[PDB]
């Protein structure tokens, strides 16, 4: 069996997206389906549910007026139409089915398919990051600050991969402006800090940006 | 007045055992983590162990990992530290401290006067 | 076990036969299949939504009548060739746990 | 709606030990419609238990559980390395169907105090009109630690953002980075900038501070 999930991506508030989960080697009419989302770094939120023929649906209040769950059994497809999108709709959306194939979405256990469809709702425009140094002083630590970029993600290496010990690249954070920022630090012996050149290579493909910043004990 | 009173310290031959007690007053210890630290002459006060709330488990330092055991008696509002296989470098003044943060961030706001443990 | 029902699944009217397939009183959502010679004649699935609306899925055509404790299938145009073993295959979906039971009988003689 | 809470927030155990996770509901939930799911990093949730005590098909017998009304429990008889993940309880008795915040099971190890470092904003960023001062807590365990920003010995709030790494594959330790963001105008008004760190492996809070200039 193979599952194809699509329809997500980056959208502005007020835009629209149709998510789709298509299953190949299963009988679609046996399973009630549902959509459950997970906001970045948070828990699970049940969004919608539908029965075997689509004659019965249910929604959570957070999406009740804006999202529409539907299905096409002949095409083995499950759709989530999303209008009036808000920034708080940004999440990974999983499609799920009732485990024992009852055709119900209610009072039956559910299990999840695939890896999830990423949906990011933001008013921001695609922007390359600014890379600033985080200079050591006085075992010492140094690093780089990748700031004001959109959208996720960015790849941060050190000396094009030659330095991997003690590297900590932290998860990004969403700021008030709508842009992302993260930090990448390296721990080194203070003896080796003397006279060695440390490079952070930031690559942000949505912006097609590549910056190679050198950090110095200023 | 929040008060911690440590006791049970004394002289021990190398390789023997000793049980320290820390009795708490004016705070319900069943809601907070209780930690043992130690200080040797001319050295910094070192972390020994921490007993969090019941079911939240106990954590230890590398120096006393397999030899020490922290326990609690919330009915007696007391904490206890069992010390086995004592070495000469375990000689120190042992203090207990109360973490004021229920989320276990170590707002150690109250300490005991300490008890001396000498191993020779 | 043998698969024998503790009752007679066959009620006789003039035209054909009424096959009675019972299920526990507590069962809310289930699938009931009628099997002749290991071959499916009828497929009935009862589900309910969050608004207590009942959906009765029956893809293969078959005259069925439901009660809160049983399911009756009605078979017509019966000759001597249709004397065979008949089985109720019950799959319970609600309440848990999932459970498949089979009762059965022999129709003629 | 029915709110589900989970205890504890983080479970610290060793491989091969037994685990007990608790779920509580704001009101009585039907025993028949409670489930436990497991989520590994980057993976979708995985149905473990349904109907409070029934085990899903293909789920090892080391997972069990039960409960009723307000309180339910998921028991793991021995922790295999794949089981140090997140666990959610889920009620589908009354719409909307809700989940608990989740319980994480992490590898237990010895207490390591955090190494504290501070990084002042660069003149490159300074000329842009914004300054970011970064405080770093490195290689500490357990996870609980508090960071406070002081600007001229005054507690800051509402202008700091923290980020934590995952438990290291070899260290079993964590690392945290706090970013304090101030406009150039506000940054040039003050002199000394400090981050104060407290952690259960510390007898006193460790303050790392620099003077502007
Ligand atoms: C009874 O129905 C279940 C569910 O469809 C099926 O798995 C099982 O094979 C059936 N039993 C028989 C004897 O047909």
């Amino acid at each position: 069996v193979q599952l194809v999930e699509s329809g997500g991506g980056v959208v502005r508030p007020g835009g629209s997206l149709r998510l789709s989960c298509v299953a190949s080697g299963v009988t679609f009419d046996d399973y009630g389906m549902s959509w459950v989302r997970q906001a970045p770094g948070k828990g699970l939120e049940w969004v919608s549910g539908i029965n075997w023929n689509g004659g019965d649906t249910d929604y959570s209040d957070s999406v009740k007026g804006r999202f529409t769950i539907s299905r096409d059994n002949a095409k083995n497809s499950l759709y989530l139409q999303m209008n009036s999108l808000r920034a708080e709709d940004t999440a990974l959306y999983y499609c799920a089915r009732d485990f024992y194939g009852s055709g119900s979405y209610y009072h039956v256990p559910f299990d999840y398919w695939g890896q999830g469809i990423l949906v990011t709702v933001s008013s921001a425009s695609t922007k390359g990051p600014s890379v600033f140094p985080l200079a050591p002083s006085s075992t010492a630590a140094l690093g780089c600050l990748v700031k004001d970029y959109f959208p996720e993600p960015v790849t941060v290496s050190w000396n094009s991969g030659a330095l991997t010990s003690g590297v900590h690249t932290f998860p990004a954070v969403l700021q008030s402006s709508g842009l992302y920022s993260l930090s990448s630090v390296v721990t080194v012996p203070s003896s080796s800090l003397g006279t060695q050149t440390y490079i952070c290579n930031v690559n942000h493909k949505p912006s097609n940006t590549k910056v190679d910043k050198k950090v110095e004990p200023k | 007045x929040v008060q911690l009173x440590x006791s049970g310290g004394g002289x021990v031959q190398x390789g023997x055992s000793l049980x320290l007690s820390c009795x708490a007053x004016x705070x319900x210890x069943x809601x907070x983590x209780x930690x043992w630290x130690r200080q040797x002459p001319g050295x910094x006060r070192e972390x020994v162990x921490x007993x969090x709330x019941x079911x939240x488990x106990x954590x230890x330092x590398d120096s006393x990992x397999g030899r020490f055991t922290x326990s609690x008696d919330x009915x007696x509002x007391x904490x206890x530290l069992q010390x086995x296989x004592l070495x000469x470098x375990d000689x120190a003044x042992y203090y207990c401290x109360x973490x004021x943060x229920x989320x276990x961030x170590x707002x150690x706001x109250x300490w005991g006067x300490g008890t001396x443990v000498t191993v020779s | 076990i043998q698969g024998s029902a503790n009752y007679e699944m066959f009620i006789f009217h003039n035209g054909g036969v009424q096959i009675l397939c019972k299920y526990p009183d507590i069962v809310q959502q289930f699938k009931m299949q009628l099997l002749k010679g290991g071959q499916i004649l009828c497929d009935l699935t009862k589900t309910k939504g969050s608004g207590n609306t009942v959906s009765i899925k029956s893809l293969k055509f078959c005259h069925s009548q439901l009660s809160n404790n049983s399911v009756s299938f009605f078979l017509y145009n019966l000759d001597h060739s249709h004397a065979n073993y008949y089985f109720c295959n019950l799959s319970i979906f609600d309440p848990p746990p999932f459970k498949v039971t089979l009762t059965g009988g022999y129709l003629h003689i | 709606e029915i709110v589900l809470t989970q205890s504890p927030g983080t479970l610290s155990l060793s491989p091969g030990e037994r685990a007990t996770l608790s779920c509580r509901a704001s009101q009585s939930v039907s025993r028949s419609y409670l489930a436990w799911y497991q989520q590994k990093r980057g993976q979708a949730p995985r149905l473990l238990i349904y109907g409070a005590s029934s085990r899903a098909t293909g789920i090892p017998d080391r997972f069990s559980g039960d409960g009723s009304g307000t309180d339910f429990t998921l028991s793991i008889s021995r922790l295999e390395p794949e089981d140090f993940a997140v666990y959610y309880c889920h009620q589908y008795d009354m719409s909307p169907f809700t989940f608990g915040p989740g319980t994480k099971v992490d590898i237990k190890r010895t207490v390591a105090a955090p190494s504290v470092f501070i990084f002042p904003p660069s003149d490159e960023q300074l000329k842009s009109g914004t300054a970011s001062v970064v405080c770093l807590l490195n290689n500490f365990y357990p996870r609980e630690a508090k960071v406070q920003w002081k600007v001229d010995n005054a507690l800051q709030s509402g202008n700091s953002q923290e980020s934590v790494t995952e438990q290291d594959s070899k260290d079993s330790t964590y690392s945290l980075s706090s970013t304090l963001t101030l406009s150039k105008a506000d940054y040039e008004k003050h002199k000394v900038y400090a981050c104060e760190v407290t952690h259960q492996g510390l007898s006193s809070p460790v303050t790392k501070s620099f003077n502007r200039g």
